[PDB]
């Protein structure tokens, strides 16, 4: 429509006005192609004398005709009387590593014990592993994966026990790979697990228990599965979680029992391992579905969403049930901390950075990446 | 479309601060698309130069059952 986006356009300069006093940092950046996935590496190089740190991304392209890349950004994120620091991005972002990616990139993520080896999930079945240090970082204008692993956007990389790979395949099933210690090139799965009656859309390992993994599908069920169970046809449990889609899910870092679930019935669902009839919170105030949610690395209280809408809500789950002015009512619920109006389309993709707290990079269907850190007097008091 | 920067200042860090009563960060955080007024906070802050903690896990999954759905 082009009166809609017009209304858009606007809103993106009344937005940008009001930046100083909603932002302590912005970093907007138009890629050359848009990004479905976005993830801080975790090293952090402080270089010698300098007011800044160097950080790294793993950035995607989402292209049909021209070649997909998987790529790996930098990003200089400043350390520690004139009103608005407006400045210009200018070799603060800039690509690092290019490497040749078969197909688009819908997802990727970083092995986390060790960092140099990345997984990438494909519109087909298969799941492909690159190690961007055996790759050159100026590619020729072939694509020449480390791993292909055969078997929704679903991947998970266990934080224990190192090797196993999980991702959500294309007929209702949840495949399981062991990388670690292979003779050849092509890999299969270990395990398939098959609950969902429809698509699989995210899976998730648990973080402090190697056998522990939850899952989530277009049959509106939350499934957390045991792979140490010989049962491969049924989880331990099973809650019919929303009402619509349920499209991604998140494990607390600082509670074994906590996770939250996103739907497309406009819902992030909380719920609890000890207890899966009860729903503990449901999070309304999004305007359409929900396609990823993230706990913040350094706040237990804190979490954020975002998905066909462009906005992306923070929320500030200690908030809960407080006594508001009849005013704020009208804004939203107290638990609602921050709402981010930086992007004017489809957030793909977001992700928190693990060094610097409060930071955040997301991407989105408007060839834009933002890295963006909200005011300091929002989240303390 | 238009690519920036923003490191904000220590001169607009705590004015938001000094200002809380007219720029309302509880209010602007979940209104990105109402422009704020940059130009009352900026003449109250110049005018009126001379001048937490987060509560735990267990007490809100505490609460929510306490207070459930």
């Amino acid at each position: 429509d082009a009166v809609e986006e017009r209304v858009i356009n606007e809103e993106y300069k009344i937005w940008k006005k009001n930046t100083p006093f909603l932002y302590d940092l912005v970093m907007t950046h138009a890629l050359e192609w848009p990004s479905l996935t976005a993830q801080w590496l975790p090293d952090v190089t402080r270089p010698e004398g300098k007011d800044f740190s160097i950080h790294r991304l793993v950035l995607g392209t989402h292209t049909s005709d021209e070649q997909n890349h998987l790529v790996i950004a930098s990003v200089q994120l400043p350390n520690d009387g004139e009103f608005g620091g407006f400045g210009s991005v200018s070799g603060k972002i800039e690509i690092e590593i290019k490497i040749n990616h078969e197909g688009e990139v819908n997802r990727a993520r970083y092995m986390p014990q060790n960092p140099c080896i990345i997984a990438t999930k494909t519109p087909s079945s298969d799941v492909l592993v690159f190690d961007y240090t055996k790759h050159p970082s100026k590619p020729d204008p072939e694509c020449n994966p480390d791993l292909r692993l055969r078997g929704g956007y679903g991947l998970s990389w266990n934080p224990n026990l190192s090797g196993h790979l999980l991702s959500a395949s294309d007929d209702h099933t949840i495949c399981l790979w062991d990388i670690s210690a292979v003779p050849g090139k092509v890999v299969d799965a270990k395990t398939i697990f098959t609950g969902h009656t429809a698509v699989v859309e995210d899976v998730s390992w648990h973080l402090l228990h190697e056998s522990l993994f939850g899952s989530v599908a277009d049959d509106q069920k939350l499934m957390i599965w045991d792979t140490r169970s010989n049962n491969t046809s049924k989880p331990s449990h099973s809650v019919d979680a929303h009402t619509a889609e349920v499209n991604c899910l998140s494990f607390n870092p600082y509670s074994e029992f906590i996770l939250a679930t996103g739907s497309a019935d406009k819902t992030v669902a909380l719920w609890d391992l000890r207890n899966l009839k009860l729903k503990l919170h449901s999070f309304e105030s999004h305007k359409d579905e929900i396609f990823q949610v993230q706990w913040s690395p350094h706040n237990e209280t804190i979490l954020a969403s975002s998905g066909t809408d462009r906005r992306l809500n923070v929320w500030d789950l200690s908030k809960i049930g407080e006594e508001q002015s009849p005013e704020d009512a009208e804004d939203g619920p107290p638990e609602l901390l921050f709402i981010h109006g930086g992007h004017t389309a489809k957030i793909s993709d977001f992700s928190w950075n693990p060094n610097e707290p409060w930071v955040i990079c997301s991407v989105s269907e408007d060839n834009i990446m933002q890295v963006w850190q909200m005011a300091e007097n929002i989240y303390n008091d | 479309r238009q690519a920036f920067y923003l490191h904000t200042t220590k001169l607009t860090r705590i004015a938001r601060r000094l200002c809380r009563e007219i720029l309302r960060p509880w209010h602007a955080a979940r209104h990105p698309y109402l422009p704020i007024n940059s130009a009352a906070i900026k003449a109250e802050c110049t005018a009126r130069l001379p001048e937490a903690v987060r509560k735990p896990l267990e007490a809100v999954l505490r609460y929510l059952e306490t207070h459930p759905r």
